[PDB]
């Protein structure tokens, strides 16, 4: 039988005889579009990093916010369908704040990641017998870089399908497959913070169409002491020229 | 609410091999004494009883569902004659949390519920709850004037936790039956009648 | 009609410097009537916490039973996290403030 | 080798009575991992196996607790196991509030044979493409089960789910005389499951990270063993 | 497959006044085990082939009878859960016949609160019918009763019933008895006389071993309630049966 | 060949036309003949009874039916979509108008309260319309006598002398060959049965026909003699014998 | 192509909703309706398709209508869906007066009543109205007015329009002889000429038509919804020498 | 050509779709269900006593024939007999039996068969407007002995048509029967039938559904009803043994 | 194909289509433009006047004002335009009620957007064939601001934009003539940058233009047709060449 994918494709709630339903597997293909992202974790500091897809020379590129704050000790990224993000994160923070009421403490990081993943699952029944709120499972594949006392510095990969993972060095989006092999072979368990910011500003170079500058990229780094901050342009340009001064020698 | 057909007191006590509880058989309308054929004791299984006071309109409402509770236990558990049956703690919490969720709704049941029986291991059980849902336990209990008159008495037989296995059945039945005498001697609404229930962790149960 | 009355009790509990305790009576009374002689009032609520409800009895137990049940949902969700006291400072602010009227 | 209709909703029948989207659900297990369970007169256990994405990536939850006299081990579509656990976490908690009793395990599967049938009748919804086991020691002895999306449950002395399994069940068809008499000695029962699962592999070698165990007993609560606390059995 | 258009849905009518989705459910009962119920001079006895797929299954505790409130029983042959969905409506309404009328529900008035429910599924469109055909009877004030339920919504009063794949067989051995014994069997030979049948009805499936189950309700031996069996009663009935056919 | 803009209603076709209404108006033209024409001092409403079998009492069901004393009706087409209509038409006099104005309504405001009972069922799928038609006919005291048609679309063309059903144009061809401006009722009544002798087959007697009138008050039908102003009904169904003489006068 | 015609929320790749445009040919079946804006009083007009002899075409105005003593309408489209949104308009104007105690302006309800016809070209399995209008009003802010509302929800203010059938010429004939002063009685003698010269028949009777007039023309200023009866169009009709 | 463009171009699976012939077909396909039993009832009037008869087949021996019946005592003074499958007869029977009641709770007397055929038929229309429910594949008869009208028969079909016959039959075999009493009435010109006793009128109606039916009948293959003032009920088996002795 | 009907369902690529098909409907509609300097923000829109009977005092003006300190333009189809404004200005006015500080513009555009990202969630509802441009300052601040909405439910900040018909000509015209790090610094210059941005595509008409500007102190103004003819014609001198 050859008409297994041709007909069982479009309705969400149709098992195909191979066991699988497709309209979720296509949602996974969405975030393969968009602009890439990286997350590296450390005993000393978590770090992210993105491109920006310079589209026109007159836009004000502080606006498209592939990276956000979500709480004082958590921060996100996303390499997917845009508008379906701002329906996500205005829930995800809302738990962390709500949690600061019902329990008066900086929430853990995974529980937040479990509240999201119990939201995209609303093309169906959620955990507590809920019914439905949508029919368009959406591509906003996240990276939740955070800190909490039990287990230190973490990141995750939260996908629409619900299931997630505690990756240590991830890279999602269009430049993944060329990267996630490159980060496969250059992740010790004993790196620094700044032995990573330069790294993630080397893979990003080779993988992206244009050349690398401050304008077409940025990054962030939380810390248990300072918090989520999105670095500055002239600060980033410090690291870029620093790299070249390391390459030639 | 405010009741009309209100019952009267009951009595309990624990002992070495089991417990004893009993009531009288009476239905009031005020000072009048209309009905005297009723009971106050609704057995459940072969280990457990429940005494009732208060509004007899509601005592009919308790017995209607306890018989159904055990019934809906038997559904799909062939094992549930021997060990997966209704011991009392499987019950009393149903007659407790019903009530707190029936008080806060503000249409309560003006009964005063006593429960007696034995677990499967063999140990004593006894507990109590009024309409407001409060709960407690001790080796001997009563209701209404029975607790203002006869509870002090029976505690002379059973002071506290120590002297429980310093006791037997023949001495036990021969105390409350003398407390029965008091209420028929002085209590306003009592009646000469009686209705007894004993339990034994070995011989089981019997009745009036 | 009156939905709640009185049952008695009188409690107290102290912190040291590297310890603490909690004390509570062990009698229940209706209206100068010994309703019972020994019925406890104070419970290890898991994660080495002790609490007590002195006053009306039923409410003083149903409140607890929601706290013994909140504490475990805190473990099932958040992966066996030990629940500090600061949490229960304002968690219990909510269980009660859900009944202000 | 041609199109068929009647295979587009759980509402409709075949021209013979085969509901299809259930016959396609429980094929889904065959591309989820393995996990097995065992019984005795005094102890239950189950063994699992993990799968990852890349060696950086963390491994995937395969046992989850529900209450201290129960558990489960899934094999299939996880989002439709996150649910069912959070359905019987409630029921097992419902009872303790209202009856102060321990729940009978065989009136938990009966509560899952229902919920997996409501979705099966009516338009909307899916058949929960999962297959999961149950364990526990209530008063009626040890227990084990084996759930399917159709609704049908069974109890038995220990089984396996998932792809590359039948090498196990052929083992457990042998030793049924043995691993049920095994009483008061957990640490050799558990060494059967780990032995069983190794029959049904394709050059994996059974690392510590790949594996996860649960156990109960006479007085032993539902406690799981993953990671460096598991290398005993290798 | 007379109509390729009039089968994709329910709530339709063919040109021949038919709806075929019911006529396909019935072919899901046929792919199910055998189950029977005999009527007797005092009560009834039920039975079933309980197949076993492996050696690993625990005996006598993957039961298949479902006991309604103490005086009527129900046995299935087909898709089990749609069944167990159905008693779990019959086990609740009968209460709602009790708390208004205080009598245990009779048997007929228990049927029309099923046989009228099932018929509801076979007239809407957003649902599926039931793939069962459950037998049920018991005892009441006015004697015994026994019925068949069938996914078309029909039910009729039977002295003997049999479904599953052993239909054409057990519809013979239940014709013989009702010629020998018009006077009403007693409730201590029908039982062993049931075991004779399921061991005869197995022979469509001589491949695989199995297990036998019985449940029985009559006034004399039980005082008017529903109950399983145990002990010498069924063991002899086993010993009775496989004897006679060897 | 089909059209793929006709299996449903909310779909426009390139000629800016809708699907099922055009066929409902054919469901009536296949139906029996019924009519009603007009006069100076009254209105007549007629049709026949094509009794299916001989054993069906053709009296236990009335094509014609009263809505108010001054207003009566008749259909042509489907039946069950008539007695389900009127039972929710006459009410609306007693619900929307009467109780907040004291008195029964005019003849056209009744129609507006029918035709939206007719148009509620042509705006959402999951509803076949009413495959019928109507000829409402009545009277009131500022605009006078009247006649009105009501199609399933919700439109209500008025008229003077008209018929509907299969035998329509043969009749409408005949009316103006016989219709006038100053005609009187008992002159306008034998017309409206010799109109019906052509569109018929077989028997033509009181037990295969029934019709109505409108006129001056019929207080003998009223019942409560003693009031000066409550002049009673204005609508009366002519019995068999009251018809069955006129034919022999013809 | 894969045919995008079946719901009014489908958006063909070129960006165009087909099932709205269809309505805008469901209007050509209608009966013409004209209104010219004078300097001292608007005129409206109309024409009917079905004019058989034995039906009372004397009192029954089917197209021309009122909304209050200031505003009038002339419809062109389906008739089942005119009562629905001309009672609503009446019910809107009063429920403005009732709670601001001054009269309704035109630009409000035309703005409103057209958004209603947009609330159906967007959501649900609903249909868009097959309707158009020719409003005719007065108000302090601008005085005399003319307006128009498609079956989409889009409206525009004008000086002289025909809707319905054969507007192509009836605009063309109109726009090349409409002076800009056009005293009211000189407007009527234009509107008939358009209908006289655009129609299909040759009779252009008194029964087929109705044309009304708004008039401020009285002393002690106020408005007058003058509708004309059959007896005086005849005076209009003989006077021209048809 | 008749249903060729029907069976191909839809029009046979939605209820609420007309054909360009005007015909909707689903309800016109319901009637094929009425004959799915090969069963054939009857009804006739009296001076004050009404009767209805039905076969009661001889299937496999295992049935309990006390319960197989298509005669349902609805209320007092009322009764009904169906033509169609059993399950689609109950839901009509029960929607009625809880409808005569509330009337008597809300209007102070018992409904006639007039209204009871106008009410239940005012519903089967509705279910051919909406998609609530497939129209019940039946055609059902009512009976009564009213105070103001005397005996009365009525009839109802899945569209909503209802007329009160004088006498009628139904099933696969109407033409044979119906002629064997249509010709009978033109003899005497009596809408009713003579033989005052509800007894003697049965034996009239039996024998006409023997000669024109096609075979001979025992006591078991039949089940019969009757309506008399204050009552409605069913019957015994001797009424035929006291026929053939006379002949 | 099959995947190009609805909103609920995806391609086997990831693309969701209907949203992409709305933006084709934008481009069947008249232009618009928005420029900002430092003391000024502006807006333009090429109208039509192609009919003579139509009265011109109520000319179809793309512009709408949400509050005193905010303006708007649009594109696409106008049956929907009246809606978003009629919910937008409601929301600005139900903000200062609830807060007594008017809208940060970034609060507004997240409600014009928000009403588009609800009408792209569920079948049974249609998107908006529309695409806006916002222009207005905050209260008590000078920073000139400008966003655009889009039926996908997204929005971005822009120093200069042109949408509607033939925008793919006007953008690159503005990629030269602008420079982010030296904006125009006078309310004349943005207009001249803005007018000659229309003159590529507008058949050298001058009756076919509308300009409306905005400044602090709750300032807005529409300009005069005779104030354009001298902002028009003086350019033509400057291409005497």
């Amino acid at each position: 039988m050859f008409l297994t994918r041709s007909e069982y494709d479009r309705g969400v709630s149709t098992f195909s005889p191979e066991g699988r339903l497709f309209q979720v597997e296509y949602s996974l293909e969405a975030i393969k579009l968009g602009s890439t992202a990286i997350g590296i974790a450390t005993k000393e500091g978590v770090v992210l990093g993105v491109e920006k897809r310079a589209t026109s020379p007159l836009l004000e590129s502080d606006s498209i916010e592939k990276i956000v704050e979500i709480d004082r000790h958590i921060g996100c990224a996303m390499s997917g369908l845009t508008a379906d993000a701002r329906s996500m994160i205005e829930h995800a923070r809302t738990a962390a704040v709500t949690h600061n009421l019902y329990y008066d403490e900086d929430i853990n990081v995974e529980s937040l990641t479990q509240s999201v993943c119990d939201l995209a699952l609303r093309f169906g029944e959620g955990a507590s017998g809920e019914e439905r709120l949508m029919s368009r499972p959406f591509g906003v594949a996240l990276l939740i870089a955070g800190h909490d006392a039990d287990d230190g510095y973490q990141l995750f990969h939260a996908e629409p399908s619900g299931t997630f993972y505690r990756y240590n060095a991830k890279a999602i989006g269009s430049g993944s497959e060329g990267a996630q092999a490159e980060l496969l072979n250059e992740w010790h368990s004993s790196l620094t913070l700044k032995e990573a910011e330069l790294l993630v500003l080397k893979i990003l170079k080779q993988v992206m169409e244009e050349k690398l500058d401050e304008n077409n990229a940025q990054l962030s780094c939380i810390t248990k002491q300072d918090g989520f901050k999105i670095y500055d342009n002239e600060k980033t340009a410090e690291l870029i020229k620093e790299l070249k001064e390391k390459e030639a020698a | 609410q405010q009741p009309i057909v209100t019952g009267t007191s009951v009595i309990s006590m624990k002992y070495d091999n089991g417990v004893i509880i009993a009531a009288d058989n009476l239905g009031s309308y005020g000072s009048l004494l209309r009905f005297n054929g009723v009971e106050r004791l609704i057995p459940v299984g072969d280990n457990t009883v429940v005494g009732i006071s208060g509004d007899i309109s509601d005592m009919q409402h308790i017995e209607r569902l306890l018989k159904d509770l055990v019934t809906e236990n038997a559904y799909d558990n062939p094992l549930a004659d021997a060990e997966e049956a209704l011991e009392p703690s499987y019950i009393f919490e149903y007659l407790a949390t019903v009530m707190y969720q029936r008080r806060s709704k503000m249409n309560p049941l003006w009964n005063a519920i006593i429960v007696a029986g034995v677990q499967s291991n063999g140990d004593q059980f006894l507990r109590y709850v009024n309409l407001l849902g409060v709960t407690y336990s001790s080796p001997t209990l009563a209701t209404g004037f029975g607790a203002h008159m006869a509870n002090p008495l029976l505690r002379k037989v059973v002071d506290r936790e120590s002297d429980i296995p310093k006791t037997t059945v023949q001495v036990a039945e021969e105390a409350i039956v003398n407390a029965m005498r008091v209420l028929y001697y002085r209590d306003a609404r009592s009646s000469r009648n009686f209705s007894l229930a004993i339990i034994d962790k070995n011989t089981g149960l019997t009745f009036k | 009609f009156n939905p709640y009355g009185d049952n008695g009790g009188t409690i107290l509990g102290i912190a040291g410097e590297d310890f603490a305790v909690l004390a509570g009576d062990t009698r229940n009374i209706t209206d100068y009537s010994i309703n019972s002689r020994y019925e406890p009032k104070v419970f290890d609520c898991g994660d080495n916490i002790v609490m007590s409800a002195n006053g009306f009895a039923a409410d003083g137990d149903a409140l607890v039973k929601r706290f013994k049940n909140s504490v475990k949902w805190y473990h099932f969700d958040h992966n066996d996290k030990k629940l500090s006291i600061n949490s229960a400072a304002r968690n219990i602010q909510h269980l009660l403030y859900g009944k202000r009227f | 080798m041609f199109r068929n209709n009647y295979d587009g909703d759980t509402v409709t029948f075949s021209p013979t009575g085969r509901l299809f989207q259930v016959e396609y659900a429980l094929e889904a297990i065959k591309q989820g991992s393995v996990t097995v369970g065992l019984r005795s007169n005094t102890h239950a256990v189950l063994v699992a196996l993990k799968r990852n994405a890349d060696e950086l990536s963390s491994y995937q939850k395969k046992i989850i607790k529900c209450d201290e006299h129960m558990g489960l081990s899934l094999a299939g579509l996880a989002p439709d196991a996150r649910v069912l656990s959070n359905y019987l976490r409630q029921q097992c908690n419902y009872s303790s509030l209202v009856f102060n009793r321990k729940l009978a395990v065989e009136r938990a599967g009966h509560l899952l044979c229902d919920k997996a049938q409501k979705n099966t009748q009516s338009y909307g919804g899916r058949p929960y493409g999962v297959g999961l086991l149950i364990i526990g020691y209530d008063k009626s002895g040890a227990h084990l089960l084996e759930f399917q999306p159709s609704g049908n449950v069974t109890e038995l002395y220990g089984t396996a789910i998932g792809a590359r399994s039948q090498g196990a069940k052929t083992y457990l068809e042998r030793t049924l005389d043995t691993f049920i008499k095994i009483d008061g000695n957990p640490d050799e029962l558990i060494k059967a499951g780990v032995e069983a699962i190794s029959q049904s592999l394709r050059d994996e070698s059974l690392t510590v990270d790949n594996l996860s165990i649960a156990i109960v007993g006479k007085d032993t609560p539902f406690t799981i063993y993953d990671g460096e606390a598991v290398a005993k059995y290798i | 497959s007379i109509g390729t258009g009039y089968d994709l849905s329910n709530s339709v009518f063919s040109p021949d006044g038919r709806n075929f989705q019911v006529e396909y459910a019935v072919k899901a009962v046929e792919n199910g085990t055998t189950s029977i119920g005999i009527k007797c001079n005092d009560g009834v006895v039920f039975a079933v082939e309980k197949l076993i797929t492996s050696k690993l299954l625990v005996p006598q505790k993957n039961v298949k009878i479902q006991v309604v409130d103490r005086h009527i029983g129900c046995v299935y042959s087909g898709l089990i859960p749609d069944g167990r969905h159905l008693v779990n409506r019959g086990r609740e309404e009968a209460a709602s016949f009790k708390k208004l009328y205080k009598t245990p529900i009779p048997i007929p008035a228990f049927a029309d609160r099923l046989g009228q429910y099932v018929q509801a599924h076979t007239l809407y469109n957003s649902v599926r019918p039931f793939g069962v055909s459950t037998i049920f009877g018991g005892v009441d004030k006015n004697g015994a009763h026994l019925y068949m339920l069938e996914p078309s919504g029909s039910y009729w009063g039977y002295k003997g019933a049999a479904t599953g794949k052993g239909r054409q067989s057990a519809k013979a051995e239940l014709e013989k008895l009702v010629d020998h014994h018009p006077e009403g069997l007693s409730a201590r030979e029908a039982v062993k006389q049931a075991a004779k049948i399921i061991y005869l009805a197995h022979e469509d499936n001589k491949e695989k071993d199995f297990e036998l189950e019985i449940s029985w309700c009559s006034l004399s031996e039980t005082n008017g309630l529903h109950k399983f069996v145990k002990g010498d009663l069924l063991q002899e009935a086993i010993d009775f049966a496989q004897k006679e056919i060897n | 060949m089909t059209d793929r803009y006709s299996f449903s209603l909310t779909t426009f076709s390139p000629s800016g036309k809708l699907g099922q209404i055009d066929y409902a108006l054919t469901a009536v033209k296949q139906g029996v003949t019924s009519l009603g024409i007009k006069a100076t001092n009254g209105v007549v409403i007629a049709t026949e009874k094509k009794s299916s079998s001989p054993l069906a009492m053709s009296e236990t069901l009335s094509k014609v039916s009263l809505l108010t004393p001054d207003i009566g009706a008749v259909y042509s087409g489907m039946g069950p979509d008539y007695r389900v209509l009127v039972d929710k038409s006459r009410k609306v006099a007693h619900t929307s108008y009467k109780r907040i104005y004291g008195e029964y309504p005019p003849t056209k405001l009744l129609v507006s309260e029918v035709a939206k009972i007719m148009q509620e069922a042509t705006q959402s799928g999951g509803v076949r319309p009413f495959g019928v038609s109507l000829l409402i006919a009545g009277h009131d005291e500022f605009n006078g006598f009247s006649l009105y048609q009501v199609d399933p679309s919700g439109s209500y063309f008025p008229w003077k002398a008209t018929a509907i059903g299969k035998g329509s144009v043969a009749a409408k061809t005949f009316l103006e060959k016989r219709w006038n401006d100053e005609l009187e009722l008992e002159d306008a009544i034998h017309i409206a049965l010799l109109t019906l002798k052509e569109s018929v087959e077989g028997e033509f007697n009181g037990d295969t026909i029934e019709l109505a009138i409108i006129g001056d008050e019929n207080p003998d039908l009223l019942g409560y003699t003693g009031i000066p102003t409550d002049k009673g009904p204005r609508f009366r169904k002519l019995t068999s014998q009251e018809i069955n003489d006129r034919l022999e006068a013809l | 192509s894969r045919r995008y015609d079946s719901r009014t929320t489908i958006f063909s790749p070129e960006g165009r909703l087909y099932q709205v445009e269809y309505a805008l040919e469901s209007i050509s079946h209608a009966g013409t309706a004209i209104g010219i804006m004078a300097s001292d009083g608007i005129v409206l007009a109309a024409e009917r398709k079905v004019t058989s002899t034995l039906l009372e075409q004397d009192t029954s105005t089917e197209k021309l209508y009122k909304l209050n003593d200031k505003i009038a309408v002339a419809v062109a489209g389906l008739t089942a869906d005119a009562e629905i949104l001309i009672n609503t308009a009446r019910i809107h104007a009063q429920n403005y007066l009732k709670t601001y105690n001054e009269d309704i302006p035109v630009e409000i309800l035309v703005r409103r009543l057209s958004d209603i016809k947009q609330g159906y070209t967007q959501h649900g399995g609903l249909r868009p109205f097959g309707v158009s209008f020719i409003y005719a009003g007065y108000d302090d802010r601008y005085g005399y007015q003319l307006y128009t509302s498609n079956p989409s929800g889009n409206y525009t203010g004008w000086k002289a329009i025909s809707v319905g059938a054969n507007t192509s010429a009836a605009q063309t004939l109109l726009q090349m002889d409409y002076k800009d002063d056009m005293k009211v009685d000189d407007a009527i003698e234009l509107a008939l000429k358009t209908l006289s010269k655009t129609t299909d028949s040759s009779a252009l009777t008194y029964d087929r038509l109705e044309f009304a007039t708004i008039r401020k023309g009285a002393n002690d200023g106020e408005v007058y919804q003058k509708i004309f009866k059959p007896q005086e169009i005849k005076d209009i009709l003989v006077k021209t020498g048809i | 050509s008749g249903a060729a463009a029907a069976s191909a171009a839809g029009y046979d699976r939605h209820i609420t779709i007309f054909s360009p012939e005007g015909r909707l077909y689903q309800v016109e396909y319901a009637f094929k269900a009425t004959n799915q039993t090969n069963i054939n009832s009857l009804a006739v009037r009296g001076k004050d006593c009404t009767v209805v008869i039905s076969q009661k087949k001889v299937p496999d021996k295992l049935l309990d024939p006390t319960t197989v019946s298509y005669i349902f005592c609805i209320s007092r003074t009322i009764g009904m007999v169906v033509n169609g499958p059993i399950p689609d007869a109950r839901n009509a029977a029960l929607r009625a039996k809880a409808e005569a009641a509330e009337f008597r709770y809300k209007y102070g007397y018992d409904m006639p068969c007039d209204v009871l055929a106008k009410r239940m038929a005012n519903l089967s229309q509705i279910y051919t407007q909406r998609a609530y429910m497939r129209p019940l594949g039946v055609i059902l008869t009512f009976v009564s002995v009213d105070e103001e009208l005397g005996p009365s028969i009525y009839k109802t079909d899945p569209a909503g048509y209802y007329v009160g016959y004088k006498a009628t039959a139904t099933g696969p075999k109407q033409q044979e029967i119906t002629t064997n009493l249509e010709n009978h009435f033109k003899k005497s010109k009596i809408d009713h039938i003579n033989e005052e006793s509800w007894e003697k009128v049965v034996e009239f109606a039996i024998t006409h559904m023997i000669d024109a039916l096609g075979t001979e009948f025992s006591k078991n293959d039949l089940e019969v009803g009757v309506a008399t003032k204050d009552k409605f009920f069913t019957l015994s088996a001797e009424n035929i043994e006291e026929r053939l002795v006379a002949i | 194909s099959g995947y190009d009907r609805a909103l609920s369902i995806f391609s086997p690529d990831g693309h969701i289509f209907q949203v992409e098909y709305a933006l084709e409907a934008v481009k069947r509609g008249t232009c618009a433009v928005g420029v900002k300097g430092k003391n000024c923000v502006v807006l333009g829109c090429e109208r039509r006047s192609t009919l003579k009977l139509q009265d011109t005092r109520i000319t179809p003006s793309k512009v709408s004002k949400i509050d005193s300190h905010v303006v708007l333009s649009f594109s696409g189809l106008n049956a929907d335009s009246r809606i978003l404004i009629e919910k937008a200005r409601v929301e600005a006015q139900s903000h200062r009620l609830t807060l007594e500080d008017p809208v940060t513009v970034e609060y507004l555009t997240r409600y014009v957007a928000g009403v588009q990202q609800r009408y792209t969630q569920s079948g049974g509802v249609r998107p908006f064939g529309v695409s806006t441009l916002i222009a207005g300052f905050d209260p008590r601040d000078d920073e000139p601001k400008l966003y655009q909405t889009e039926p996908s439910g997204i929005y971005s900040s822009w120093s200069a934009q042109t949408i509607g018909r033939n925008s793919k000509t006007v953008r690159e015209f503005l990629e030269k003539n602008y420079d982010r790090k030296e904006p125009p610094a006078t309310v004349e210059e943005c207009v001249k940058l803005t007018v000659r941005s229309l003159l590529e595509v507008v058949q050298t008409g001058a009756k076919n233009i509308e300009i409306t500007v905005v400044k602090p102190d709750s300032d807005i103004v529409a300009l005069s047709s005779e104030e354009i003819n001298q902002y028009v014609t003086q350019i033509e001198q400057e291409k005497q060449e």
